[PDB]
């Protein structure tokens, strides 16, 4: 019953994904911790902090060099030489100070991993850290890695949030593959990189209100019955299951409740805006 | 004989700080609080429709998304002209309401519990510090420690499943969580219907009997093992509420009044005396003296000579303020919860009907996490009342139209603290948007004039009798529940 090592990193994220993570069920948060992976460093639940945090982190990346899954929650900055992501200090065998950058991080580890998962649109395609009006070089993992020619197998999953079951989906079939290559094969991936398990289904084609839209028959307001479209609903453009898996164990989803603002697509948010505009 | 200690990352926080103590004759005597990741939401906002702006602002945090969503839905409602309707206020106090339950729960065991209990033996739960003074230390009579490690650790363990309940409730009229669609300019998204609010207050009740059964009595009884912890930590003594959660359409009346406590004194709560300063911040402003945050600028400079953070340092009338339950419930000063009355008599001699009658206990390490979970207790009492309220199938959502010139702000508290936006909107977009957050009030670095923010201050006088195990940092720090993406966005 090996667990899979995870290392947790965050750039320029909300911790949302993090939150969403906790969200899980079927396995619940406790199991996944205890018995599906070793999440080794995160620093939003982590014991340790500072110089015992990271020393443990690259402790890590050297024992299950090419063993561990590198998750990334949030942009990677590379303006300002990548001064607006401070991930921590390192100190040398002397006693002086370094700080350590979200850039520097990712070149660091990514070489080091099994394989780099990036959790969020942010992480995967920007996102809202990379959207118009940002100065701070705001970039996704798949970019930073084709900047820095790191080739390093790479799984995008995104969604803002994603959904706990798409991110523990996909590191437990990235984890069965690695155990055995042939009985389990990678999850097929999209051109962006995201796997068609998850990120295959058109919400639109798939959403409960079609018969409505199909019949002219829109809501001309939140909370008049029809199809949503005329109060900005990208599920026409979008791409996730959604519609069938819905949102916190079942309880409601982005559709029912108002509309879908394609959170998943690599042109969120700047090509899903405005949100309450039809497409 | 000064050490100097730097903690970076200060892991248990949301987001990215960087904590520097000097410690002489074992204790803290300087601190130095840095926020070292920017997004720059309020660059990222200009001359987009303002209606975004509710989605936008939520990815400032995805623990607190619902405030950032409520300060939002408010600007937007106050710059468009419409009223909200009475279901359409309560159906938003529920939706938010049920992310105070959430973010308290989460913040009390999921990041600050792990420097008092001893977890299991395994990543992420190690390493940790090797004299970490945790319930298993400080209890000599070994059973009695085991068994209150024990009680503490399986109530980490439950509070994981406990806070995916509360997203649950939020997700309810919310439609998903984190990150809301359910509240928009004009109220709510959807109309609760009585299945979903009784589905609602079943969860509910789930959640409240783990708050009064189990969280105030771990609560009362670690700071009954740690009443050194009650005696520092203490900090500027001035505290900053805005008021949270209308109890009425006109926002007359809220469940914790707005307000201010400065030097001994309560005061009314002005809005026109915040302003924030940058002289220790990596950011330009245009003229000195700090800005009102209706002419706020956010012109990062990573390059800005003698700046280390880039968090702002709001004040009020030129004082350092504090925020967050402390803050709220020294403002309003309500009846503790009946646990809470009885523990303190039972468990520490102390004889106490209101909040206040904690005295100078309340403002210390300890002070902030009895806070927090008297305010969780409260919230439940509220929300109860709320499921009664609200009324399935009245209308919670008005209409409204983009003006093309306008302003308005939202004001309300964050779980970690005070909380506005401020929205100017020229030819139907946003113009400037300005955001001051809770821990913005609370992990800010001195301003032009020397004086440290409410972290750093509080810090001054820590004890670190172990230097390679400087606990009672941390600690300090994680009593004020850090959210350095809100600080910062
Ligand atoms: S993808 Fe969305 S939820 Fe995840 S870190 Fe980015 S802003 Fe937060
Ligand atoms: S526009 Fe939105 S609500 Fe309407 S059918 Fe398509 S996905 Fe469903
Ligand atoms: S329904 Fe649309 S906005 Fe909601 S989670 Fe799915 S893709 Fe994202
Ligand atoms: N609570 C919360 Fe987040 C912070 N600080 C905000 O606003
Ligand atoms: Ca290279
Ligand atoms: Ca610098
Ligand atoms: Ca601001
Ligand atoms: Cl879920
Ligand atoms: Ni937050
Ligand atoms: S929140």
């Amino acid at each position: 019953a090996k667990k899979a090592p995870v290392i947790w990193v965050q750039g320029q994220g909300c911790t949302g994904c993090s939150v969403s993570l906790l969200n899980a069920v079927h396995p619940r948060i406790k199991e996944i911790l205890l018995d599906v992976i070793s999440l080794e460093f995160h620093p939003t639940v982590m014991a340790s902090e500072g110089e015992m945090a990271l020393a443990h982190m690259y402790e890590i990346a050297e024992k299950f060099n090419g063993n561990f899954f590198l998750l990334v929650e949030g942009a990677i900055p590379t303006a300002k030489e990548g001064r607006y992501c401070i991930v921590g200090e390192t100190l040398d065998a002397k006693g002086h100070h370094h700080e350590v950058t979200m850039m520097e991080l990712i070149r660091d580890l990514a070489p080091k991993s099994l394989a780099t998962v990036a959790v969020g649109t942010c992480s995967a395609y920007g996102g809202i850290p990379a959207a118009e009006g940002n100065v701070t070089g705001s970039k996704s993992v798949r970019d930073f890695f084709a900047d820095e020619k790191i080739e390093k197998l790479l799984v995008n999953v995104p969604g803002c949030p994603p959904h706990p079951d798409w991110m523990v989906g996909t590191l437990v079939a990235a984890w069965s593959h690695v155990l055995n290559p042939t009985e389990h094969p990678l999850p097929e991936l999209d051109d962006d990189g995201r796997p068609l398990l998850f990120f295959g289904d058109n919400i639109h084609e798939n959403c409960p209100y079609l018969d409505k839209y199909d019949n002219s028959e829109f809501a001309e307001t939140f909370t008049k019955p029809g199809c949503k479209a005329e109060l900005g609903c990208k599920g026409p453009s979008t791409y996730a299951d959604c519609a069938k898996r819905r949102w916190n164990n079942g309880i409601n989803w982005c559709v029912e409740n108002a509309v879908c603002i394609g959170c998943v697509e690599p042109d969120f948010p700047d090509g899903k805006s405005p949100f309450y505009v039809a497409e | 004989g000064k050490v100097k200690i730097s903690i970076d990352p200060l892991t248990r926080v949301e987001g990215h700080l960087k904590i520097e103590v000097e410690v002489k004759d074992g204790k803290v005597v300087d601190a130095k609080c840095s926020g070292g990741m920017f997004r720059g939401f309020e660059q990222i906002l200009r001359g987009r429709d303002p209606r975004d702006s509710s989605q936008i602002v939520q990815r400032i945090c995805g623990v607190c998304p619902t405030a950032h969503c409520t300060a939002s839905v408010m600007a937007q409602d106050d710059a468009f002209g419409v009223k909200v309707t009475t279901n359409g206020r309560i159906t938003r106090n529920l939706i938010f309401g049920a992310n105070y339950l959430q973010s308290h729960i989460l913040h009390f065991y999921h990041l600050a519990a792990l420097d008092y209990v001893k977890g299991p033996d395994v990543s992420p739960f190690v390493p940790r510090y090797a004299n970490a003074d945790l319930l298993t230390d400080r209890i000599k009579d070994g059973a009695k420690a085991d068994a209150t490690n024990t009680y503490g650790l399986n109530q980490y363990l439950k509070a994981l499943e406990i806070r995916r309940i509360c997203h649950e409730m939020v997700a309810m009229f919310g439609g998903r969580m984190p990150h809301v669609q359910g509240m928009v300019v004009g109220g709510a998204t959807e109309i609760p219907t009585a299945d979903k609010v009784a589905e609602y207050a079943a969860r509910f009740k789930e959640v409240q009997k783990f708050v009064i059964e189990e969280y105030l009595p771990l609560i009362y009884t670690l700071g009954s093992v740690y009443t050194d912890l009650f005696e520092t930590g203490i900090g500027w003594k001035n505290v900053i509420a805005f008021g949270v959660f209308p109890e009425d359409d006109d926002y007359k009346t809220f469940l914790l009044k707005p307000g201010v406590y400065i030097d001994g004194k309560d005061e009314e709560f002005d809005s026109k005396l915040v302003k924030e300063y940058v002289g220790h911040s990596f950011f330009d402003h245009s003229a000195p003296g700090g800005l009102h945050y209706s002419v706020g600028e956010t012109n990062p400079n990573p390059d800005k000579p003698g700046a280390y953070s880039f968090v702002k340092a709001p004040r009020y009338k030129d004082k350092p303020c504090e925020v967050g339950p402390l803050a709220r419930m020294w403002v309003q000063n309500p009846e503790l919860s009946p646990v809470g009355q009885k523990l303190l008599k039972e468990l520490y001699g102390i004889e106490a009907k209101n909040f206040r009658d904690l005295g100078d206990k309340a403002f210390s390490i300890m002070g902030r996490h009895v806070a927090r979970a008297e305010e969780t207790w409260l919230t439940a009492v509220a929300v109860e009342k709320w499921l009664k309220q609200v009324q399935p199938g009245a209308e919670t959502y008005v209409k409204s139209e983009i003006p093309d010139a306008a302003e308005g702000t939202g004001f309300t508290e964050a779980p970690r603290g005070a909380l506005l936006h401020y929205l100017k909107i020229k030819d139907k977009k946003i113009e400037n948007y300005q955001i001051v957050s809770a821990t913005l009030w609370n992990a800010n670095p001195r301003d032009d004039m020397g004086q440290r923010g409410p972290i750093e201050e509080a810090l001054i006088g820590v004890p670190v009798p172990d230097i390679k195990n400087p606990v009672n940092v941390g600690r300090l720090v994680r009593s004020y529940d850090p959210x350095l993406g809100c600080a910062v966005h």
